[PDB]
């Protein structure tokens, strides 16, 4: 029906600058004035800027005023906010939401994009295999797992046999620790199935363009 | 950055309220439904009203808040195309009032003619009277009535009067009454609407507190539901004519007040993000639903008259000054504490003026301040000025042939004047200014927009609206004539030219200004067509 | 600016139960421009309640809200599992336009002890110059846990990395993750590694070792 696609987005660095981008589609978009709305990694949501539907009155936070630049194509129906000398407390997932009224509020969103800003270097995570101990092996269930270490940025993808068994996974969400993140998961499968068929961790990180396999053995 | 503002919010609603609300809702609305067929009256009526008259009621307040100026400035910053329309406006303005103070003179007039127990035009008897004078309301044009023989032979002496040609003596009772009223206007306007608005919480209100007891005074009269039946029993047949549902269209329009620049000027001293469109509608409500008041008031004591006078129901009930100043009158005689009811009324009828005159004459200096530094630096010494202007000019209505310039303005000041302004008003707004623009400076003042339905009429229902109106006025003219009197044909052009005299600064304005903007011509259209925001 | 603060910050529930949710803000807000959001974990916020009275198309009629000038609330009048979220008001009253701290609402359920699983660095680590043991203690309520690290018998508390999941979806516990990282110089110097955790299911501590030589 109505949706809404942020785009652009990414790692850069402090001082640096970007443009994010807002595809609208299942209404007429110049008919409405849109906003852009931020969640730090805290989850705090933060409101950013709005435009309006001709793009002739614009209002801006006093955190990002100065910096920021919102503007709008309503030939292309695409809202843009440029970004400039951004800084480490502008990381956030930026999101591309309508509204026209204001006693109704942001009755669309879109699906975010995420803006990490940092000195830091991207570097691709060292994924290892997680095989249990010997002894006693029970009886009933077996639970193996996955680590994925020293990586950056987010995100990365991780799936079990290429998520042909996505059940009684546990897959945790990574923590920045040193400029390097550290990811593991869990995936629990009876004694039976496992080592009878072949368990894979599957890791992907697109940012260092990242993609590994790695099969558990009972080494 | 930089405008004073009102002194909260009651004080701009009844600054509108006033100013909509005046002698037009007691002597024709009234009638109207009386001739047209009653009750059903009301559907063409609230259906013009919706279509065409709130709409652009509307328009002209969102409109004066937005831009934050008068008249001229608020044309000349939105259009400067068409910033004419401003000028327009406002010397439409400036020339109505040359004549609409003449009423609430005369109101004054019969207000202190008022203090005795016996009134004066109850009577055949007196000097000012001939043998031809009934004691009430015939329809033999010969025989006058006591109420209208004292109104034409006493107060106007319009007798005196050959016509246009001939004003005669200045009565200068009726020149004080004139002046006593810009005396109330003057230091009512003195300091501008930190006053203003104070002023019109009396003259807004108090035609309420005589409207409420000349509503149960007069319903409590023998044959006051006689009365009530000829004012609204239906006649569905009048539905079906061009003639009610243009009535209603005019009525509607010239009810509500668009096409003086008053309702720009009034709301341009809104806060930013006040809700103007509650405002709109709130205060177009009142002002017909008082008129729907009235009418009772009015039609209450009609047919008293009827019932226990013996007159015949058409010839009491009427339009105009007649009503007010001889009919109404008259009946107010025959009722014990007679006195009361008078004193009451033409007070009624001079605060129904003056809160008008406020908003017409603020329209004018509203508009020039913000155009001229130099008058808005002071203010107290251009409406002494002004009003100066208006009182000797004025001296011209308070002669013996007075009402026969009274008419002549009445008719051309703006009959055709407003209706083509406004009408340029409506098309500027939505189709060069654009409604897209339009729709988003209120989303921005009152956080939404306005709703589609809105923006309909204003593009297409109004335009036609205003035409459907200008085209069955001109269908219907005759030349101006006041009963046996018919004017000459110089007078008739000097009409037109005061009518045309608004309306040509609209083309003019936009030569002067075509010819005054370098490059080619399709360069020099978007230059005039850029607005100030952009 | 004009701050929203909610409370509590985060909130427990058992389904069909009642729960009440407050908004505060510091400069009085128009009742026409008070507004709620739903964000459910790892998804973007829905317009919930909007004028502070009124149902977003396709919102159960079991929310509610009200308030005025400086007081609002969200109510559910018997809460399901599918409204477990994170809820956020808003005023659209004036700029800069303002978002409320937040409302975490969880589901409640009944006591779990987690399942601890401990693990040994990988062949491929210690070939790395790294390595990390990792301790997996999963499917436990409520959601404090606290791991314990044991090089041997000694205590070891520097190095670690704990991250705890979301609550589940469907039986509605919680899971975590605790990392220790050392050299293998550091590592290979000891013979045994315990991973014990303190819950509230037991008194005490549910204990995961392994020796370096099996
Ligand atoms: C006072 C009485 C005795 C005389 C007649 C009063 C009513 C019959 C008239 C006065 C003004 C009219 C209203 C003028 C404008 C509106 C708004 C309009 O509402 C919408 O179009 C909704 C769109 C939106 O809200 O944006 C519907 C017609 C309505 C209610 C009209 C209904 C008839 C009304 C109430
Ligand atoms: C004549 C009889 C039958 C009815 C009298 C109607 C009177 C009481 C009505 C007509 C117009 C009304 C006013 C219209 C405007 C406002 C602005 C509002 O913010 C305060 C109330 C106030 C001031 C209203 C008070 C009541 C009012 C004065
Ligand atoms: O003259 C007596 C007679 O006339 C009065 O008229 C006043 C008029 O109302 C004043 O405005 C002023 O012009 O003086 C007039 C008299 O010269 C009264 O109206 C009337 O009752 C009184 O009997
Ligand atoms: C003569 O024009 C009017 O009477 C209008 C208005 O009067 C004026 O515009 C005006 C202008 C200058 C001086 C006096 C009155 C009052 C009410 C509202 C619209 C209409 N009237 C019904
Ligand atoms: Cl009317
Ligand atoms: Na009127
Ligand atoms: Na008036």
């Amino acid at each position: 029906e109505v949706q809404l696609v942020e785009s652009g987005g990414g790692l850069v660095k402090p001082g640096g600058s970007l443009k994010l981008s807002c595809a609208a589609s299942g209404f007429t978009f110049s008919s409405y004035a849109m906003s852009w709305v931020r969640q730090s990694p805290e989850k705090r949501l933060e409101w950013v800027a709005e435009i309006s539907s001709g793009g002739r009155y614009i209002y801006y936070s006093d955190t990002v005023t100065g910096r920021f630049t919102i503007s709008r194509d309503n030939a292309r129906n695409i809202l843009h906010l440029e970004m400039s000398s951004l800084r480490s407390e502008d990381t956030a997932m930026y999101y591309c939401a309508r509204g026209e009224v204001r006693q109704r509020g942001f009755d669309y969103w879109g699906q975010g994009t995420t803006l990490t800003v940092s000195s830091a270097k991207t570097t691709a995570p060292s994924v290892y295999p997680l095989a249990p101990v010997c002894g006693d092996t029970t009886g009933s269930s077996v639970t193996l797992g996955c680590l994925v270490k020293g990586y950056f940025p987010e995100p990365v993808t991780l799936t079990w046999n290429s998520g042909s068994l996505s059940s009684g996974v546990h897959t945790f969400p990574a923590v920045l620790q040193s400029d390097l993140y550290t990811l593991s998961s869990s995936v629990t499968v009876t004694s039976s199935t496992w080592p009878s068929q072949s368990i894979t961790c599957n890791v992907a990180h697109p940012a260092s363009s990242t993609k590994v396999d790695k099969k558990i053995e009972p080494r | 950055d930089e405008r004073e503002t009102w002194s909260g919010k009651v004080d701009f609603l009844l600054s509108v309220i006033g100013f909509a609300v005046d002698l037009a809702n007691v002597w024709r609305f009234p009638y109207l439904c009386y001739k047209n067929g009653g009750g059903a009256f009301l559907v063409p009526y609230g259906i013009m009203l919706a279509v065409g008259g709130i709409p652009l009621f509307y328009m002209e307040l969102a409109l004066g808040q937005h831009n934050r100026k008068g008249a001229i400035t608020c044309w000349g910053r939105l259009v400067p195309l068409f910033k004419g329309i401003g000028y327009a406006v406002v010397l439409i303005a400036f020339y109505v009032d040359f004549y609409y103070n003449v009423i609430i003179a005369w109101s004054l007039r019969f207000f202190f003619a008022s203090f005795t127990n016996s009134l004066p035009w109850t009577s055949c008897n007196n000097i000012w009277n001939t043998p031809n004078c009934r004691p009430f309301e015939g329809h033999v044009e010969g025989f006058q009535s006591a109420a209208s023989e004292y109104f034409n032979r006493y107060i106007l002496e319009l007798n005196r009067s050959e016509g246009i040609h001939d004003l005669g003596a200045i009565k200068w009772d009726m020149a004080l009454c004139l002046l006593i009223v810009y005396l109330i206007c003057y230091f009512s306007l003195w300091k501008g609407i930190s006053t203003s608005g104070k002023v019109v919480w009396f003259t807004a209100l108090f035609p309420y507190a005589v409207l409420l007891i000349l509503l149960i005074r007069g319903l409590t009269l023998p044959g006051s539901f006689l009365g009530i039946q000829y004012y609204l029993t239906p006649n569905f047949s009048a539905i079906y004519k061009a003639e009610v549902w243009v009535d209603a269209a005019t009525q509607v329009f010239f009810s509500l007040g668009p096409g003086f620049g008053v309702l720009l000027a009034y709301a341009s001293y809104n806060k930013y993000h006040n809700n103007v469109y509650k405002d709109a509608l709130l205060t177009s409500f009142i002002n017909s639903a008082t008129s729907f008041i009235a009418g009772f008031v009015i039609f209450s004591v009609l047919g008293y008259m009827a019932h226990t006078l013996g007159v015949r129901i058409e010839d009491v009930a009427t339009e105009g000054p007649g009503l007010v100043f001889v009919v109404y009158p008259a009946a107010i005689a025959t009722m014990p504490a007679s006195t009361f009811w008078a004193l009451i009324f033409f007070m009624m009828l001079a605060t129904l003026g003056l809160d008008s005159s406020f908003g017409g004459s603020e329209a004018i200096i509203t508009a020039l301040s913000d155009e001229f530094p130099k008058i808005k630096r002071n203010r107290e010494l251009f409406v002494a000025g002004l009003f100066s202007l208006y009182f000797v000019v004025g001296l011209a209505s308070c002669t013996q042939g007075g009402f026969y310039f009274f008419h002549l303005l009445d008719r051309y000041a703006a009959g055709y004047s407003i209706l083509v302004a406004v009408f340029f008003e409506a098309i500027a707004v939505s189709w060069i200014y654009g409604t897209n623009r339009f729709s988003e400076d209120i989303r921005d003042m009152i956080g939404f927009p306005p709703g589609r339905y809105w923006q309909v009429c204003w593009r297409f229902v109004a335009p036609i609206f205003l035409l459907f109106i200008t085209v069955y006025g001109l269908i219907g003219y005759e030349p101006l004539t006041y009963a046996d009197y018919v004017y000459p044909s110089w007078a008739n052009a000097l009409g037109w030219c005061i009518a045309g005299s608004s309306v040509v600064m609209i083309p003019a304005v936009a030569i002067f200004k075509l010819l005054s903007t370098p490059g080619s011509l399709r360069q020099r259209f978007t230059i005039l067509t850029t607005p100030w925001r952009d | 600016e004009n701050v929203l603060t909610q409370s509590p910050a985060i909130m427990s529930t058992s389904p069909g139960e009642k729960v009440t949710m407050t908004c505060r803000a510091s400069s009085s807000v128009g009742s026409s421009y008070l507004h709620w959001y739903q964000q459910k974990s790892g998804a973007s916020p829905k317009l919930w309640i909007y004028s502070t009275s009124n149902l977003a198309s396709g919102v159960p009629a079991r929310f509610s809200g009200s308030g005025s000038g400086t007081s609002y609330s969200l109510t559910i009048s018997s809460v399901e599992a599918e409204d477990a979220a994170t809820y956020y008001c808003q005023q659209f009253s004036g700029y800069p336009l303002t978002f409320g701290s937040g409302t975490k609402l969880e589901m409640k359920r009944a006591d779990a002890a987690p399942t601890v699983s401990i693990f040994p660095p990988s062949s491929e680590q210690l070939t790395s110059g790294g390595a990390s043991v990792v301790c997996f203690l999963n499917n436990f309520y409520p959601k404090d846990i606290n791991v314990k690290w044991k090089i041997d018998g000694s205590e070891r508390q520097n190095g670690v990395l704990n991250s705890w999941t979301d609550q589940d979806s469907k039986d509605s516990t919680y899971s975590m993750s605790s990392t220790l990282t050392l050299t293998k110089d550091e590592y290979e110097r000891h013979n045994s590694y315990t991973c014990e955790a303190t819950h509230k299911t037991s008194t005490s501590p549910i204990v995961k070792s392994f020796n370096r030589n099996e």
